[PDB]
């Protein structure tokens, strides 16, 4: 997962000069990973889950909202057939038999965002800065300015926190 | 709900629904043994109450009184619904040819 | 959804640079976004829902009250007809005969918001400024003069979390 | 709905400026838009509302106290006549027969103010006077004079919100 | 475990010094064994581990859920055979028959991360960074300038502590 | 109703410029509406009131208590006359009679002040000075001398809310 590319950064900041330092490249490296992370997401391809089920119950909710195909299901290792249930938006199967009790295991595959929305792209950019220009700090005063930072939540700058939460999933 | 743990940190959701299962399985005295716990880094447990609870729903009396209403009306005693004893079953089938049929 | 383009900005602002820096035209491209989110609104044409049903219920609330057409609907995939229901605004649909229980599914058309209010406008504007100052701060004293900044509420500036409040849906 | 225009706001200010900068005309028309929706008003003429009725009770309330004419309503599909009810201030209607059970959909045209009244007019330029002057701030001290900002209250400044309360509805 | 190693602080630093002080190479040292403890992984390659096991329970969890292969189990020493279970992603065993009660011993292979994340390799660098510049303070003011420190939890800096906790284990 | 008009501002001032700019004589007539209204009357002269009444109760009370007579009332549309009551000051009605129960609907006007009392007309000059001076501050410094306003209390600076509540009805 790629939110940002050096282009991007250099595009935000108007940055001229000929190249990045290994700092804002390594900056931008761990960004891609952590909002990547924080999201709740993760960089799989085909995911299996195993999921406990019963007769009265026949919506099962898959582990990551952007499965875009189940692959295989299987219920105590008897397979059961494409027919036999349908597949919603959000990663909501319905059977349309009462399964019998026990262990379900599904294989599908998890897609993603496409195309990455320009807020996230706008969120990595700022945190590459927040990291860079070192403003972990709660005041500095170098010779007559000074500035007071935010009150940063969850360790986050509060000014980001507000995009990924506006995507944070669950 | 058998518990609530809470945080402000940000935690790694596939390794909290692990440990949710872990949690589930290892307390409950049928599967499991363990039964103290240990909480650090911050995560802290939060008390909570039964907002509403089934005790509420004392039903018992109302739907007794729609069955009397019921029986009433075709008008047969509760004796013969009961099955008592002696001095009251004998009487109470000819209450009822008398009265009603 | 555009809340705002480029030119909206420059009449507000003022500008008579002839372009804006790359920094803005992000900037207002993740604000478009954001505004978009924080609404609860989606971008999205059609849009598909399912929904628990019991014979003693026939109103419904569809999951998105700018919905401007119903265009199939169907219960236990059993389909159902124009006639046996009523579409009011805000989404309600009214149910002229008492459902079968069990999962309803209905494709509906979403519309939005036209015209675009002026106050929406104008909030996206003062965002697009906020992260330009970059006014994420307490104070700053740079020379002689010197600022102390909102107190913040969700991390929005409280003097526009008020215009989005007026319309946050739900 | 305008509580004001550019000539209002002239008088108020008494600006001999040719004429406005663009800021100036599009915060007067984003101010007319939010107290128009702060007040719980809304610009519709013709308004349709729907409302569960019971045998035992004979007062409806209308959804806007300010419904000048009933012009269309009917209790389950069946219509009924001007005769049957009456209509009184503030949009109440009062039936004169005990309604069947179920659901009454009405039509009603909801006027509004007239004459819109001087303090919302004023209350207005003081509004377009607190974006225009960016007083969303705690503090300033810029040269030698310092002035502090009022507690606001909701996000909006607390004199003025004494005039909108003194109108808003519910 | 090596999260970082010289060249990777000389790249992140931009540290142009022919070679580093035997105290940023101590401290190298001793971040990549903190950070690999903080995480709950420890460095072994084969763990051994005793479970209290009943016949009402057929899932168990080991206790390092990067666990890789099971290559012994045993049940009172009586010991069983790969066709008797299952092993699924985060180190769970899934029994195929219901066991005699009391202790299992199994194991197992427990393998680690590949690669490293870049969000740990930053971390490292910035307590790396922190113990160098003895930041373990509330403030300074050398000079004319002055700083304030971060609100520290856990005693690690706050700045830090949200990205092991995006990773640390349990 | 007109507590104030430019003489008596005039006369409190002491103003000897030949005229008032527009702000004071808005500022005025603003200032006779709030005053007006935050006393809980109302402008109007003819009143209409629908009071539930019961056959136990006597004693009914008017909307406004310088209600000066009541010119209709009828009871489930049955007309009653003037020998059935009693009218009393404070806009009590007594009646002669024990009612029917259900609805009463009365006409009455309702008269006002007279003579506007002194300290309303003081309270309100002291209100048009409070927003023309701006004094909705809570400190200034300009140049050397400096003041501290009033602990104002539901919005209203305290030394004229006194005055208001003297009067304020209910």
């Amino acid at each position: 997962m790629q939110i940002i590319t050096a282009e991007d950064y250099r595009l935000y900041g108007g940055l001229k000069r000929p190249e990045l330092e290994s700092g804002v490249e390594m900056m931008i490296t761990a960004a891609n990973a952590l909002i990547t992370s924080l999201l709740g997401m993760d960089d799989a391809d085909a995911v299996d889950q195993l999921i406990n089920t019963k007769p009265t119950r026949k919506k099962y909710f898959l582990s990551s909202p952007s499965a875009t195909s189940v692959t295989k299901m299987t219920i105590n290792d008897k397979e059961i057939d494409p027919e036999q249930y349908k597949l919603y938006s959000d990663g909501v199967i319905l059977l349309k038999f009462s399964p019998p009790e026990g262990y379900m295991d599904v294989e599908y595959t998890q897609g993603g965002f496409n195309p990455i929305p320009e807020d996230l792209k706008l969120a990595a950019c700022m945190l590459v800065d927040h990291w860079h220009k070192q403003d972990y700090r709660q005041a500095k005063t170098i010779g007559g300015e000074t500035v007071t930072f935010n009150n940063t939540k969850s360790g986050i700058p509060e000014h980001i926190r507000t995009i990924i939460e506006v995507y944070r999933r669950v | 709900i058998g518990l609530i743990l809470e945080t402000d940190e940000i935690l790694n959701k596939k390794l909290r629904e692990r440990k949710q299962e872990e949690l589930q399985l290892d307390y409950n005295p049928s599967t499991g043994q363990s039964s103290v716990l240990i909480l650090d880094g911050g995560m802290k447990a939060k008390p909570y109450s039964q907002i509403s609870s089934f005790k509420d729903l004392d039903f018992k009396e109302d739907i007794a009184g729609f069955n009397k209403s019921i029986c009433l009306a075709f008008g047969v005693p509760q004796v013969l619904i009961d099955g008592g004893n002696n001095a009251n079953i004998r009487p109470n089938i000819e209450l009822f040819y008398y009265m009603t049929i």
